[PDB]
RNA sequence: UGAGGGAAAGGUGAAAAGAACCCCGGGAGGGGAGUGAAAUAGAGCCUGAAACCGUGGGCUUACAAGCAGUCACGGCCCCGAGGGGUUGUGGCGUGCCUAUUGAAGCAUGAGCCGGCGACUCACGGUCGUGGGCGAGCUUAAGCCGUUGAGGCGGAGGCG
RNA sequence: GGUGGAGCCUGGGAGUGAGGGCGCGAGCGAUAACGUCCGCGUCCGAGCGCGGGAACAACCGAGACCGCCAGCUAAGGCCCC
RNA sequence: GGGGAUGACCCCAGGCGGUAGGGGAGCGUUCCCGAUGCCGAUGAAGGCCGACCCGCGAGGGCGGCUGGAGGUAAGGGAAGU
């Protein structure tokens, strides 16, 4: 008897309110919904994970002295290219990054986690577009 | 073999490899290694044996 | 100058593939309006020698 | 209905008209055997602690076979190390007759 | 008398070469090349055979987990649940039982946080 | 119904001649012989000629009517090629190949 | 910056060229 | 310069019956026709491997990270509870030989392919072994015979 | 006590006579060295086969006859990769 | 180690990482006896396929295409293997 494999399925949106959520640890949980290490199907090898949405990214939370300390970093490929930005300033001009930055590195690396990042739709503020998928309202 | 005792070319700084006459058995057309010879190939079996 | 030298043969693969640029574009061609024979544009006709309606060559 | 039987140190749900081919057993073919049973499901559900007292299995058995042939290579590099092995693992083909509950 | 190589090599190395069909460049069309990808193949498979074992089981538990998850129990509970029942179904199988036949998972389920 | 003609050893160079072969795989038979005349190069000249004893050989033999040719396939495979010397500095001598085509037309008849 | 003067290991090419070999 | 060095290069078919004649082409070459059991035996000729170069088809590929594979699943294509080809994703993964304490190694060698290429022979020795005869065993050179026949020869040797 | 790819005896065949890391005991060194020289042990050598250790001959786990889409463990692990 | 009573196979148990190297058992190449035989134009050797059969393997079969005149068993023998 071979191992079930899942014909193609119909992906689930969910929604989570970010808001006051401790950053990190909301991280891991979006990275299992997006895998879709939550289903019973789980295949590794192909897309069959949710779409998670995530709003009040603004208002993401976290704990010690990170939002003055934690630094994130980007390199150019010129001489002197290394960029800090500290955590604080991010939140403070694309605070959606802060999320989606965590989040990205807690996905495997290769063509299909990229694709798994593609499905997260991170915004700031409240409201956030996917009306149309109504997306089902999850607490973690 | 036929061929000279002449080293075809210098020992070093050819680029090639090193060699000797061109009889080595590394050649083509250069002599055998240990092929057969001219040979005896019998022996005394006791008449005892025969009988 | 020390004589630069390939480190490695080139694949088939990437030969060809240096050669994708090398197909020729034919010739481009059109009807001569006197013969109705295919040319050159701009330049006198060939076939029939004539250029912007009159004759301009034997031939 | 189906069973989850266990034969050859693995275990295989099956249900009645199911042809398998399991570690070799050492019936006649044409002969017919009984599996032991862990889980009787579908209608009823009976889980078994482990086996089920009641049931067993009723497999005929179809034939015995060699599997396609897998070469198992063995190769150590700079020490001229190298061994090459034909393997095909015996198997029996059952036909699943009924599921005694 | 004279053996020379003869007709021996040849064969010797199409027996090779066949076997590396598919493979990429002269990995397939040379001889020496094929011969050197073959003996990589022969020991990765051989590990892999080995660890398709492992590839397997992983997929399962990652699977059963799921599961036992929507129950309200994680995957250790769930295990421990089934040792102290003595319910002795396999990896394969439990994970089969998941998807196909969520009833009895949920069973198997039952009794598992009974054995507590 | 096929017709085809080969030029063989033809004295130019494989990689050079394809060039021009290429130009006209699959044209009607009238195209062809329009781009070979106005193709600026050595191989046009002899393309243009298997092309032509291709389509003589088409008519004239095989029954296929002149209007209808086109191109079917058509390659060029390399032949013996010349070996000759070059002469370098120092002494040298490399070995130049003069290398040699045997290109192929074959027309077929497009029907309607 | 070095005092202990560094004496080269190698000698400045170059001497003579092996042509030809035919 | 010279003494001297010193190659490569065999094969149509039984039979030339070695392709009249026509056709394109300056010709080369080719297409028909003819010969032949066969002509991808057509002379650049038995067989006709491999590297190497093409054309046509199937699958595939332009957000991807790689000792090139291997394991798994899926897609397509082929041949008819199976198989074959292909490769999208996922897992794992540091060429071969040499030589070294230690090499994927930024240490050696190797462009690829085909062919040539290296532990032998004689005589003695030493041990093992299969046999013959056993206080004995055995002949050398020669002679006779045989012309793919074996015999005689006791000098000698070992004990 | 111990029946072991134990031991002894006679013979035939070898190969090795560049070692290396680590723990312990010292000398040498500077209570330096991926240092050097011994002793005991071990492993790599030849286990660049497997799990752990991010990756890594000799640190931890363990001595790979072949096959399984079965089960228990070791070191190490159990938030996500 | 038991059966069968001397390799008949069967059953029970244990061993089976490996460089230098020792040992064993085989495969294939050329040639000799087998052979005034035998296979062969109803197709030799050789070449190209094969997802088929045997074999742990080296290999050996069988099939199709090609090739067009040679090949050569069981059992042994010898090497330019
Ligand atoms: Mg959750
Ligand atoms: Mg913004
Ligand atoms: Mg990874
Ligand atoms: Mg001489
Ligand atoms: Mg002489
Ligand atoms: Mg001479
Ligand atoms: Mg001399
Ligand atoms: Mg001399
Ligand atoms: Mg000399
Ligand atoms: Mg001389
Ligand atoms: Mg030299
Ligand atoms: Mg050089
Ligand atoms: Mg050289
Ligand atoms: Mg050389
Ligand atoms: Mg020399
Ligand atoms: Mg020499
Ligand atoms: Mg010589
Ligand atoms: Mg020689
Ligand atoms: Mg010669
Ligand atoms: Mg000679
Ligand atoms: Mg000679
Ligand atoms: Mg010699
Ligand atoms: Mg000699
Ligand atoms: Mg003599
Ligand atoms: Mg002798
Ligand atoms: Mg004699
Ligand atoms: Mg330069
Ligand atoms: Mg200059
Ligand atoms: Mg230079
Ligand atoms: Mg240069
Ligand atoms: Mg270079
Ligand atoms: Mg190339
Ligand atoms: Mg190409
Ligand atoms: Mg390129
Ligand atoms: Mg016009
Ligand atoms: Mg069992
Ligand atoms: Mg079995
Ligand atoms: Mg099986
Ligand atoms: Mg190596
Ligand atoms: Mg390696
Ligand atoms: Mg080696
Ligand atoms: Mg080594
Ligand atoms: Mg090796
Ligand atoms: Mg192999
Ligand atoms: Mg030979
Ligand atoms: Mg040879
Ligand atoms: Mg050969
Ligand atoms: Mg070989
Ligand atoms: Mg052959
Ligand atoms: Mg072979
Ligand atoms: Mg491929
Ligand atoms: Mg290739
Ligand atoms: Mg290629
Ligand atoms: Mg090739
Ligand atoms: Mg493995
Ligand atoms: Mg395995
Ligand atoms: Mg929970
Ligand atoms: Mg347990
Ligand atoms: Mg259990
Ligand atoms: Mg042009
Ligand atoms: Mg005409
Ligand atoms: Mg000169
Ligand atoms: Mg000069
Ligand atoms: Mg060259
Ligand atoms: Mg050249
Ligand atoms: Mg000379
Ligand atoms: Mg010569
Ligand atoms: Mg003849
Ligand atoms: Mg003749
Ligand atoms: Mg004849
Ligand atoms: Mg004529
Ligand atoms: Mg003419
Ligand atoms: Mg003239
Ligand atoms: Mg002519
Ligand atoms: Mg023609
Ligand atoms: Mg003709
Ligand atoms: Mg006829
Ligand atoms: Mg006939
Ligand atoms: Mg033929
Ligand atoms: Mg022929
Ligand atoms: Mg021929
Ligand atoms: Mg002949
Ligand atoms: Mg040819
Ligand atoms: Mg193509
Ligand atoms: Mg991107
Ligand atoms: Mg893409
Ligand atoms: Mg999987
Ligand atoms: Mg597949
Ligand atoms: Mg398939
Ligand atoms: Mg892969
Ligand atoms: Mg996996
Ligand atoms: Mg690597
Ligand atoms: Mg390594
Ligand atoms: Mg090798
Ligand atoms: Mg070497
Ligand atoms: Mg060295
Ligand atoms: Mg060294
Ligand atoms: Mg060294
Ligand atoms: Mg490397
Ligand atoms: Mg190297
Ligand atoms: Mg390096
Ligand atoms: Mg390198
Ligand atoms: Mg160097
Ligand atoms: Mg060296
Ligand atoms: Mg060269
Ligand atoms: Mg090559
Ligand atoms: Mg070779
Ligand atoms: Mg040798
Ligand atoms: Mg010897
Ligand atoms: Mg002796
Ligand atoms: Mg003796
Ligand atoms: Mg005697
Ligand atoms: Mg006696
Ligand atoms: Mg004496
Ligand atoms: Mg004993
Ligand atoms: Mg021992
Ligand atoms: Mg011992
Ligand atoms: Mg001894
Ligand atoms: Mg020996
Ligand atoms: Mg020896
Ligand atoms: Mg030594
Ligand atoms: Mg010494
Ligand atoms: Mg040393
Ligand atoms: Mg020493
Ligand atoms: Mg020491
Ligand atoms: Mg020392
Ligand atoms: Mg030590
Ligand atoms: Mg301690
Ligand atoms: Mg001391
Ligand atoms: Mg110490
Ligand atoms: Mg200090
Ligand atoms: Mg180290
Ligand atoms: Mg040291
Ligand atoms: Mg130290
Ligand atoms: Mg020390
Ligand atoms: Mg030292
Ligand atoms: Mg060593
Ligand atoms: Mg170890
Ligand atoms: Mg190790
Ligand atoms: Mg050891
Ligand atoms: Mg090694
Ligand atoms: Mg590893
Ligand atoms: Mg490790
Ligand atoms: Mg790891
Ligand atoms: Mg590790
Ligand atoms: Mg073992
Ligand atoms: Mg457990
Ligand atoms: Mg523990
Ligand atoms: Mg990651
Ligand atoms: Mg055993
Ligand atoms: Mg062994
Ligand atoms: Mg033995
Ligand atoms: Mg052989
Ligand atoms: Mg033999
Ligand atoms: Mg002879
Ligand atoms: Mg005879
Ligand atoms: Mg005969
Ligand atoms: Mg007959
Ligand atoms: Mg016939
Ligand atoms: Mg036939
Ligand atoms: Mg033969
Ligand atoms: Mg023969
Ligand atoms: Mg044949
Ligand atoms: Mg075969
Ligand atoms: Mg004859
Ligand atoms: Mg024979
Ligand atoms: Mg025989
Ligand atoms: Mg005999
Ligand atoms: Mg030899
Ligand atoms: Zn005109």
């Amino acid at each position: 008897m071979k191992t079930y494999v899942p014909k193609q399925v119909e992906p689930r949106w969910v929604l989570i309110d970010a808001e006051g959520k401790t950053l990190g640890r909301l991280a891991t949980k979006i990275a299992t919904l997006l895998r879709g290490k939550h289903r019973p199907d789980w295949t590794p090898n192909v897309a069959m994970g949710d779409f998670v949405v995530v709003v009040n990214a603004d208002k993401i939370r976290v704990t010690g002295k990170k939002l003055e300390q934690k630094i994130y970093t980007r390199y150019s490929g010129y001489p002197g290219g290394l960029k800090k930005i500290p955590l604080e300033k991010m939140l403070a001009t694309h605070p959606e990054r802060v999320l989606e930055h965590a989040v990205k590195g807690m996905l495997p690396k290769g063509p299909l986690g990229r694709r798994l990042f593609k499905r997260l739709k991170v915004y700031a503020g409240p409201d956030h577009p996917h009306q149309a998928q109504r997306p089902e309202k999850l607490e973690v | 073999v036929a061929y000279s005792g002449r080293k075809i070319w210098p020992q070093k700084h050819t680029g090639r490899a090193r060699h000797g006459d061109i009889g080595a058995p590394i050649f083509v057309g250069g002599g055998v290694v240990f092929g057969p010879k001219p040979r005896d190939y019998s022996y005394t079996l006791p008449k005892k044996v025969r009988k | 100058a020390k004589h630069p030298v390939p480190k490695k043969k080139t694949s088939k693969a990437r030969r060809d593939a240096r050669r994708s640029h090398h197909a020729l574009t034919p010739p481009t061609l059109v009807p001569c309006p006197e013969c109705k024979a295919m040319k050159p544009p701009h330049t006198v006709c060939p076939e029939c020698g004539y250029y912007a309606g009159r004759k301009v060559l034997e031939v | 209905m189906f069973a989850i039987v266990k034969t050859g140190g693995k275990q295989y749900r099956v249900e009645p008209g199911l042809k398998l081919r399991v570690e070799k057993l050492d019936a006649e073919p044409g002969a017919t055997v009984e599996l032991p049973v862990l889980l009787l499901g579908g209608e009823k559900t009976v889980v078994g602690t482990p086996v089920v007292e009641g049931a067993s299995v009723v497999a005929e058995v179809l034939g015995h076979g060699r599997g396609k042939k897998i070469l198992v290579s063995k190769f150590k590099a700079k020490v001229q190390y190298r061994r090459k092995k034909g393997h095909r693992q015996p198997y029996t083909e059952l036909l699943i007759k009924e599921i005694r509950g | 008398p004279r053996a020379k190589t003869g007709v021996v090599r040849r064969r010797k190395h199409k027996k090779i070469l066949k076997l590396a069909k598919g493979y990429w460049g002269l990995r397939s069309k040379s001889f020496r090349k094929a011969r050197e990808t073959l003996f990589a193949a022969g020991n990765y498979a051989y590990a892999h055979r080995k660890r398709r074992k492992r590839d397997f089981r992983r997929l399962w538990i990652v699977r059963i987990n799921a599961a036992c998850r929507q129950h309200g129990l994680n995957y250790s509970t769930f295990i421990h649940g089934l040792k102290k029942a003595g319910i002795e179904v396999d990896r394969k199988n439990l994970a089969d039982l998941a998807v196909r036949e969520p009833q009895v998972f949920a069973e198997l389920v039952e009794r598992a946080k009974a054995a507590q | 119904m096929e017709a085809k003609a080969i030029a063989r050893y033809v004295r130019i160079s494989p990689r050079k001649v394809r060039l021009v072969v290429d130009l006209i795989r699959g044209k009607s038979l009238e195209e062809a012989r329009n781009i070979l005349r106005y193709t600026n190069k050595r191989g046009a000249y002899f393309v243009a000629k298997v092309l032509e004893s291709a389509a003589a050989n088409a008519v004239n033999n095989h029954d296929m009517l002149e209007d209808r040719l086109y191109v079917k396939a058509a390659y060029v495979d390399e032949g013996p090629a010349l070996k000759r010397v070059l002469p370098r500095a120092r002494g040298r001598a490399d070995i130049i190949k003069k290398r040699t085509s045997h290109i192929t037309v074959i027309l077929g008849e497009k029907h309607g | 910056r070095r005092i202990r003067f560094r004496p080269p290991y190698l000698p400045r090419p170059g001497r003579r060229p092996r042509f030809p070999p035919p």
